[PDB]
């Protein structure tokens, strides 16, 4: 015994092709924006290696909710003429 | 010492055998494992039951790795050398007998240990051989091993830095000087609760038992439901026991309620299965659960009734597991759908199938029975519920073992034929050293 | 007097004296450059002071210099171990900066020399985008100096700007979130500058680090980001060379923890562990053995991988860093799941080794049977000994 | 109607044998699909 | 059983049609059971037009970026786009292929040859330059002569 | 067709086998240094061209 | 009629071509190249002394040639899988086309055992397969997975014998059907067992061994004489290759 | 069946219809380019450039020598795997 795939094969390979129909950008942009924001701002957290810990807790929880995933990244705004 | 590192090499000669000689092979690796338990045997000769409660000792300097024996101990190293040579017995390559090997080394070495770093190092330096028995390409299962192996690592992660606090408290890891010192036992007791309460299974750490001990081989399973689970129980009355009492005082309410859930749940989920190995596998959980209980109660001879209830488990379901593993090696299913009328074509096997499930139900003329009555005796003594709990439950293992047994030994025959003489002398160790607990266990 | 400078009037003497033999050497039409090799490991040795840590690089240099076969090779190599050793030495920024950049222009043009194949473009794409994205850490480092320089009139490392110097540092040993540039290199740059990219200069800086540096700060961020983005980057990451090198991050925060806490000991103790490693992953011809280096960077208690993760948690809890303690905890037990993926890729599969033709028959089976012995080293590991 | 062994023990593999082997698989079971299921 | 036929090799042929980036068309004959991508490569098409399937634990496979007319859409085989699979061949869309994608853009080891295929007419589509490690690479032009068959080994490492 | 593809197929093998000792070990280190020479960062092809059958300094190439 | 001189050789022309009734000694090597087809071949590889690799041959993991076995692969390429073992003088050979216009080449995959004095000539077997002693596997055919070749058969071009079967007689026909225990463990016990022996072969093997100090007795004479020719043969090429040239180029104009 | 057979069959119709030489009634999806259309060779060429112009191929000299028809090269142009 298998178990069957769930779907359309037409239908889910459209799906796996949705949103890569465009070329990549070079990583070159991503990391001098990553040494740019490190190099000019992460001396505002000195202090807050004092802070509560509840605060920095929360904080954690709060930059883990909010975060957007690099990898399988799309936007609609890729494949539109107009804002 | 000198002995353990001439067994050692002698077993790790198998690999230097040419693999055109199979007899050799064979004979050579049946032989690596009867040695130990003739030297185990003698262990037992030379001990003094009236002297200290540890004997035979051995320290190596500043490397931790000290030894010693004490009855717990010295009963399941005897449970665990006669265990595997009936290993050697179900397997026919070259790397299954050197992982059984290397395996029993380091159970054996784990079992009489008496530094809390030595059993951290020793113990878990078994988990990759355990992933790669559990998860072997054709006929095993990855998933399991991910699981066993990842809620392993889980519990011995959470014990690791609890052990370098008190060793950085007090300046050892040995288990003599770590009973005498002042220390925090709230923090070291919640990393040993974490490691033991994953070995044995406690819910709601305990989902990796019923995937690992039905995807595993038959001498797998043997060694992991005879052997592995008593770690736990070892480690509980050598290690924690001593060390944090304070602790083990404030968590028995905790750890009161999971070994009554665990033992509640965990029977009625074995009335629900259908598979016969997850029959088997479930029903170890509950036994486990009443081996915690009755050491945490620490009431009247809690370590020798916990002891004996650990032997009387590991004598009855390997042969539970081997009766099992007979039906899959010649009919090539575990399903209970496909099995009927199996005493008719198999009466040999029907019948210790018989006397092995009523042993596992504690039964009297097991082992299991006078266990789980100074089991009881040790839980009363504390409070009277406690042990009315697990007297009233009694009919829900009862309906599951004569459930299964009942839907495959009886009705229309059909099934493969009967034991042959290797797999009769695979199932008669644990019989006789059965009927012999049972009987006249003492003297 | 000068006498007390004949090593650095010999090391000026022997490059003058080296670059002369390989003139000559060349013109006769040699296709190989084993003298010239024996050569430059004999000026290695001549040259290093007799302290643990400068022996430790010395020793590390000569069994690196066996994969590599140009002339030119050779010189750019020894002129990067000489920025490295006197960094260890470097007691100011003026020598720290002229010893960092020593080393980032001989990274640069490595990468650009060795690569061949259909992987020519990739690796000096590689080599274009870390010589951009370094040139702006040094503008950095540069541009503090002269601020600090400027406020206490001296050249003392004291004061605010020491924040900015440790961003520097923190850059040249790819800690998280500036850990890009190391992944671009892992994946198209052979794997001979790759075993010298992962050993080399985190010692030389680390110990520049353990002999002259202070600061008032912390670095536990840059430990979280390191931990967590390591430990998840290798779990998604299918290609090998991306999965190493996010594991390589995951092992740059371990050794942050470490020094975060003080006890460089465990520190050390850690990084030779890895270091021998590094040596063992980057030569195997044998893909067995590439279990072992499964077993042994997951921490798996036998082997010498255990007592180097080992030092690092039992220093962390003797001083009560409790929270980067458990994230470490955490990503330790992530960490087990891919070099699984590793050893059912390498171990559970059939052997194949293919022998050689054209002579050199596994020319390297010394090093990587001798590395694989790292299972003996734990008898010594466990007494006080890198203390 | 297999003949696995000599007159004096010495058991045959029979490879190349036209009648079908007595062995370990002879007794496996025929998989019902919906059981399987 | 009776007289009936003894087994031939021209029982379980497949014939596919193959337009290559030339256009220059070419006859491919294969066997029931055996991938496209297999095929192509035993056919004696030059390295470029391969590439690692992206998965874990199946980078020993040579995949390539077939074009697949619309009445042979629903004879390749189907792929969850959560499972691991799917990622695997999102990931392949998302760095091999990139802006050469058309509607019908396949993979070949994706598609298991059998009697449905039989007379089925693809091309080989065009891929961005890509790297796996030193040993394994495509710069991105279609100048070589060495056929992907002639590799003795597919190396991961 | 099988009688004139076993001519050619003989006259290649006989090729083959009929060489000495002495030139078989010659062409052992032939191979050698083809091999050290198919590195591009070699550094002799910055001066030295090399013929392809034998490995010997042919020409300066600057 | 075809010269047996080749100016486009990978490492030249030959200098000194010998007579094979001039030999003193045998000089048959084992795995040698023709032209610029090289084996491919691994660490642990057992090929007898007596046995003959020759040409565009990959042989992977733990395979065998046992003695007196031919793998020729002069007009295509010959892959022999992991743990496959080629026994006593069977003979692997392999057309430059096949009637069934698929690949010409002779693949054999991992497991297989062939017995001794077949021959196998451009087919596909697939992996777990036991080949009988004296049988044939012509051209084009294809013999597939976890199936048996009874010994003294015939499988004539561009036939197939289907996959868990045993097959017999000239031409091949239907035996038996194997039993699920003799696919799942039996061929791959045939395969590591002549693996095995190889492994016993390959322990006592000293190479290069100590039959060539006799060879070079002779040459220390020849060299006491006066009579041994010191010979380059790097510039004997070079020189013949420009003879060659020039030669070529004072006949078309 | 890279594409359909009905939107190429009326841009075919639609660039046969501006031919000086060709009737625009006379034009059917199934015809002949000799018998019934009374086109030469070269006249030939010219239609099939003008379809390569329309649909944006290359179509070599021994595939357009091979195409005498309507369907032929609807059929052509169908079974091209880089068409627009
Ligand atoms: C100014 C100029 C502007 C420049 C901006 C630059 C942006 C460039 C883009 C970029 O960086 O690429 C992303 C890039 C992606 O990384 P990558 O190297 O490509 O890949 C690494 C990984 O593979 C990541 O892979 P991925 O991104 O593809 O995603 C895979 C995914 C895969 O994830 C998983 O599968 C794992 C998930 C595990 C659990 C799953 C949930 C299941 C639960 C069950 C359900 C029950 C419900 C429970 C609900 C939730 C509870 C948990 O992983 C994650 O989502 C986890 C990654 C998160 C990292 C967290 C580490 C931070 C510190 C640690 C503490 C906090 C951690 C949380 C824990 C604490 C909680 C108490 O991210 C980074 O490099 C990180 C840096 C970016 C963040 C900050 C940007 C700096 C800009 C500063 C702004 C201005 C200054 C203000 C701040 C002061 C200075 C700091
Ligand atoms: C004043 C300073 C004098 C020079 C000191 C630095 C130069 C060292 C270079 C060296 O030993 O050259 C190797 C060279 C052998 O190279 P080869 O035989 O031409 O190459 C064959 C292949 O490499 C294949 O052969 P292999 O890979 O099996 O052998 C490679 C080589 C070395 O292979 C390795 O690199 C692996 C050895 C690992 C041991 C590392 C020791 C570090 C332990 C730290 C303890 C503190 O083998 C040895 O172990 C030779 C050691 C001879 C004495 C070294 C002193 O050794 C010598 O000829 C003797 C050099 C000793 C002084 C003259
Ligand atoms: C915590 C106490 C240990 C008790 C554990 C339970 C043991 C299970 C079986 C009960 C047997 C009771 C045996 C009593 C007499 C034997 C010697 C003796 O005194 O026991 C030893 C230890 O006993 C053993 O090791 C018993 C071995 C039992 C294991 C049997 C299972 C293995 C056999 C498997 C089947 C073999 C069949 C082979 C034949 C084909 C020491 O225990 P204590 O008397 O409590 O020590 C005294 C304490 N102090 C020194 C401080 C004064
Ligand atoms: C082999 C050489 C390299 C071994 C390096 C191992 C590093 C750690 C890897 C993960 C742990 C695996 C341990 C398993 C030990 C038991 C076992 O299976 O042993 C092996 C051999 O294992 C050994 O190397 C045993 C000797 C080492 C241990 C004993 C001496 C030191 C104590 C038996 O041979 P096969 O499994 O048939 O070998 C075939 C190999 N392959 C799986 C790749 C197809
Ligand atoms: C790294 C090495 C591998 C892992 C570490 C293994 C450590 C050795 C095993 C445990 C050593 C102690 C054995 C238990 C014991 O009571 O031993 C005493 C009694 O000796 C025995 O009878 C030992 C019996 C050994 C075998 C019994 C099982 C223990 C562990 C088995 C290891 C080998 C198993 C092989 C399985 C194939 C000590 O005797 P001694 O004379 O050295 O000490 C007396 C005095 O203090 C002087 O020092
Ligand atoms: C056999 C190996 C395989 C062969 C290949 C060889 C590889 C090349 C050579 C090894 C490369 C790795 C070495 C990494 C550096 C580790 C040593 C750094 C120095 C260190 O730990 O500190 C000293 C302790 O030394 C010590 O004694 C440290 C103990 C050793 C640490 C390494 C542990 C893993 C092995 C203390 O310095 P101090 O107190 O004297 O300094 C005060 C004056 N400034
Ligand atoms: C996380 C790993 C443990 C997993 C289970 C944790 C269960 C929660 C702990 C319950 C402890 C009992 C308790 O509440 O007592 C606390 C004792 O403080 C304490 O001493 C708190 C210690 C509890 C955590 C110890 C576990 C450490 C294990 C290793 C962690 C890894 C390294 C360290 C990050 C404070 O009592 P209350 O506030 O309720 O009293 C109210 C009146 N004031
Ligand atoms: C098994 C592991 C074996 C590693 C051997 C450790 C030997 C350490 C010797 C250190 C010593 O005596 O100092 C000499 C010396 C310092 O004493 P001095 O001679 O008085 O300057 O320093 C060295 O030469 C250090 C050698 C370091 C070798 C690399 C690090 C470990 C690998
Ligand atoms: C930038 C502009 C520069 C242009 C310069 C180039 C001009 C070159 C013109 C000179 C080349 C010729 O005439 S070439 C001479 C062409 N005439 C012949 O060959 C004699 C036989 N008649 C034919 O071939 C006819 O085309 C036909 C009967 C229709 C055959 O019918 P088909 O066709 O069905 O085949």
């Amino acid at each position: 015994y298998k178990p069957e795939v769930p779907g359309n094969t037409v239908d889910n390979w459209t799906e796996l092709r949705a949103s890569w129909n465009k070329e990549r950008a070079s990583s070159l942009g991503t990391n001098y924006y990553l040494n740019v924001a490190v190099m000019g701002f992460a001396y505002w957290l000195n202090e807050a290696y004092y802070f509560p810990p509840r605060t920095l807790y929360v904080g954690a929880l709060v930059f883990f909710a909010l975060y957007v995933r690099k990898a399988y990244f799309s936007t609609p705004y890729a494949f539109k003429h107009e804002y | 010492m000198f002995i353990s590192v001439l067994l050692i090499l002698f077993a790790l000669c198998v690999t230097l055998i040419p693999e055109a000689h199979y007899h050799m092979v064979r004979v050579w690796s049946f032989v690596a494992t009867i040695i130990p338990m003739w030297v185990v045997t003698w262990m037992w000769w030379n001990f003094d039951a009236s002297g200290h409660g540890l004997q035979m000792l051995v320290i190596l300097g500043r490397s931790h790795l000290a030894f010693g024996i004490d009855g717990v101990a010295l009963s399941l190293m005897l449970l665990t050398t006669v265990l595997f040579p009936i290993c050697m017995m179900l397997l026919r390559t070259v790397a299954g007998f050197m992982t059984f090997i290397l395996l029993e080394v380091l159970v054996l070495s784990a079992l009489c240990v008496l530094d809390l770093l030595g059993f951290y190092i020793l113990f878990e330096a078994s988990l990759i051989l355990l992933f790669l028995l559990i998860g072997r390409a054709p006929y095993g299962s990855l998933e399991a091993a991910y699981k066993i192996v990842l809620y392993t690592m889980a519990g011995s992660l959470v014990l690791l830095p609890t052990l370098f606090m008190i060793y950085s408290e007090c300046g050892t890891t040995n288990v003599l000087y770590m009973t005498c010192a002042y220390n925090h036992q709230t923090v070291l007791g919640w990393g040993l609760l974490a490691v033991l309460a994953v070995k044995i299974p406690l819910m709601p750490v305990h989902l990796w038992l019923p995937e690992a001990h039905v995807a595993a081989p038959t001498a797998g399973s043997v060694l992991l439901a005879g052997v592995l689970l008593k770690l736990g129980g070892i480690g509980f009355l050598r290690f924690m026991l001593p060390v944090v009492p304070e602790f083990c005082v404030s968590v028995f309410p905790l750890v009161s309620t999971l070994c009554l859930v665990s033992f509640l749940f965990s029977t009625l989920s074995t009335l629900r299965q259908i598979d016969l190995k997850k029959i088997v596998a479930y029903s170890s959980i509950a036994h486990m659960s009443m081996v915690t209980l009755a050491i945490f109660s620490q009431s009247e001879f809690s370590a020798y009734s916990s002891s004996f209830l650990m032997i009387a488990h590991g004598l009855i379901s390997p042969a539970l597991f081997l009766i099992v593993g007979i039906l899959y090696d010649r009919a090539h299913t575990k399903f209970i759908l496909y099995f009927s009328g199996l005493g008719a074509s198999m009466p040999i096997g029907s019948t210790l199938f018989f006397l092995f499930t009523l042993g596992n139900l504690a039964f009297p003329l097991f082992p299991n029975f006078i266990a789980e009555v100074l089991c009881m005796v040790s839980i009363f003594a504390v409070h009277e519920l406690l042990a009315y709990v697990f007297c009233v439950c009694q009919v829900l293992g009862a309906a599951y073992g004569f459930w299964a047994f009942n839907r495959v030994v009886h009705g229309l025959p059909r099934g493969p034929a009967d034991v042959t003489r290797t797999e009769f002398h695979t199932v008669l160790p644990l019989l006789i050293g059965a009927v012999w607990l049972g009987i006249k266990p003492m003297a | 007097a000068a006498a007390a400078a004949m090593i650095e009037l010999d090391l000026c003497f022997g490059l003058l004296l080296l670059i002369l033999f390989g003139l000559l050497s060349l013109r006769n039409g040699h296709v190989s450059l084993a003298h010239i090799r024996f050569i430059c490991q004999c000026w290695l040795v001549m040259i290093t002071p007799l302290e643990v840590q400068d022996f430790a690089l010395c020793i590390l240099t000569v069994v690196l210099l066996q994969s590599f076969h140009s002339f030119e090779a050779l010189l750019f190599l020894l002129l990067a171990y000489i920025g490295q050793l006197y960094m260890m030495h470097s007691c100011n920024l003026v020598s720290f900066y002229v010893c960092l950049e020593a080393q980032t222009l001989c990274v640069v043009v490595l990468c650009g020399l060795l690569a061949r194949g259909a992987s020519t473009s990739f690796s000096v794409e590689a080599a274009l985008k870390f010589l951009l994205l370094s040139a702006m850490v040094s503008g950095m480092a540069l541009f503090w100096f002269s601020a600090m320089y400027q406020r206490t009139g001296s050249l003392d490392m004291v004061g605010q700007e020491t924040f900015w110097i440790l961003l520097v540092m923190l850059f040249k040993l790819g800690v998280a979130p500036m850990h890009m540039w190391s992944v671009d290199l892992y994946g198209s740059i052979p794997k001979s500058l790759l075993l010298y990219l992962s050993t080399a200069p985190k010692l030389s800086l680390f110990t520049f680090w353990a002999s002259s540096w202070h600061h008032d700060f912390s670095v536990g961020v840059f430990i979280l980001f390191s931990m967590f983005i390591g430990s998840i980057g290798a779990y998604g990451q299918p290609a090998l060379r991306s999965l190493f090198a996010y594991s390589t991050i995951n092992e740059i925060g371990l050794l942050l923890l470490a020094v975060e806490t003080a006890g460089f000991h465990t520190l050390y103790q850690h990084l030779g562990i890895y270091i021998i490693t590094q040596l063992l992953l980057w030569n195997l011809t044998d893909k067995r053995l590439f279990a072992l280096c499964a077993v042994s960077l997951a921490g798996l208690p036998p082997f010498a991988g255990f007592f180097g993760k080992a030092w690092i948690f039992w220093h962390a809890m003797s001083v009560q860093a409790f929270s980067l303690l458990a994230a470490a905890l955490f990503c330790t037990l992530l960490s087990l799941v891919y070099y699984l993926r590793v050893i059912r890729l390498f171990w559970t599969a059939p052997v194949h080794t293919a022998a050689s033709f054209t002579g050199a028959p596994n020319q390297t089976t010394l090093t990587s049977a001798c590395a694989v012995a790292l299972a003996f080293a734990p008898v010594m590991l466990v007494k006080p000994f890198v203390i | 109607e297999a003949k696995q062994f000599t007159p004096d023990g010495k058991y045959m593999p029979g490879i190349f044998s036209k009648a079908k082997p007595l062995d370990r698989s002879t007794q496996w079971v025929h998989k019902n699909p919906y059981i399987e299921a | 059983h009776g007289p009936a036929q003894t087994p031939t090799v021209f029982d379980k042929l497949v014939e596919v049609t193959v337009v290559d980036m030339n256009g220059i068309r070419h006859r491919v004959r294969g066997l029931q059971g055996q991938s496209l991508a297999q095929a192509l490569v035993e056919y004696g098409f030059p390295d470029t037009y391969f590439f690692p399937n992206m998965g874990f634990y199946t980078q020993h496979i040579v995949d390539a970026h077939v074009f697949v007319p619309k009445e042979f859409w629903g004879k390749v085989q189907n792929v969850d786009p959560e499972s691991d699979d799917g990622l695997a061949v999102k990931r392949m869309f998302r760095d091999i292929v990139q802006d050469y994608q058309r509607d019908t853009s396949f993979f070949a080891s994706y598609i298991t040859l059998g009697a449905e295929h039989n007379g089925m007419t693809v091309g080989i589509g065009p891929i961005k330059p890509w790297i796996l490690h030193s040993e394994w690479a495509f710069a991105g032009v279609h100048d070589s002569r060495n056929k992907q068959f002639d590799k003795p080994t597919v190396e991961i490492w | 067709k099988s009688a004139s593809c076993y001519a050619e197929l003989s006259a290649i093998h006989k090729f083959e086998q009929s060489k000495t000792f002495e030139e078989q070990y010659t062409e052992s280190c032939i191979i050698k240094d083809r091999a050290a020479l198919a590195d591009p960062s070699n550094s002799v092809h910055q001066m030295w061209e090399y013929d392809s059958q034998t490995a010997l300094v042919a020409r300066a190439k600057r | 009629g075809v010269s047996s001189q080749f100016f486009d050789a990978p490492n030249g022309p030959s200098v000194k071509q010998v007579l094979i009734e001039d030999e003193w000694y045998n000089r048959q090597r084992s795995i040698f190249p023709l032209l610029d087809k090289e084996p491919y071949y691994p660490v642990d590889v057992f090929v007898a002394p007596n046995a003959v690799v020759c040409g565009d041959v990959d042989i992977y993991g733990g395979a065998s040639v046992f003695f007196g076995a031919v793998l020729r692969g002069d007009l295509n390429k010959i892959r022999l899988g992991n743990r496959s073992a080629i026994l006593d003088r069977a003979v692997v050979h392999a057309a430059r086309a096949v009637p069934t216009g698929l690949n010409a080449a002779t693949l054999i995959g991992e497991k297989v055992t062939v017995e001794p004095y077949a021959v196998l000539r451009s087919c596909r077997v697939e992996p777990k397969v036991i080949i009988g002693a004296r049988s044939v596997v012509c051209e084009g055919a294809v013999v597939e997975s976890e199936s048996i070749l009874a010994p003294n058969s015939v499988v004539p071009p561009a036939r197939r014998i289907p996959s868990g079967e045993l097959w017999g007689g000239s031409p091949a026909k239907f035996i038996r059907k194997l039993t699920d225990h003799e696919r799942d463990r039996v061929l791959d016990d045939v395969s590591t067992h002549y693996h095995n022996l190889a492994t016993m072969f390959r322990r006592e093997a000293l190479e290069p061994g100590t039959a060539w100090r006799d060879v070079e007795a002779w040459r220390q004479k020849l060299v006491d004489q006066g009579e041994y020719e010191w010979i380059n043969f790097r510039e004997q090429k070079y020189l013949m290759r420009l003879q060659h040239e020039a030669e070529a180029l004072e006949k078309l104009t | 069946g890279f594409l359909d057979k009905d939107s190429v069959t009326e841009r075919v119709l639609h660039v046969t219809k501006h031919f000086e030489k060709i009737d625009a009634s006379k034009v059917s999806p199934a015809a002949s380019f000799e018998k019934d259309l009374g086109l030469d060779s070269l006249d030939v060429v010219e239609l099939v450039m003008a379809l390569e112009e329309e649909f944006g191929l290359e179509i070599p000299d021994a595939e357009a020598d091979k195409i005498a028809s309507v369907g032929d090269a609807i059929n052509y142009i169908c079974s091209n795997p880089m068409a627009k």
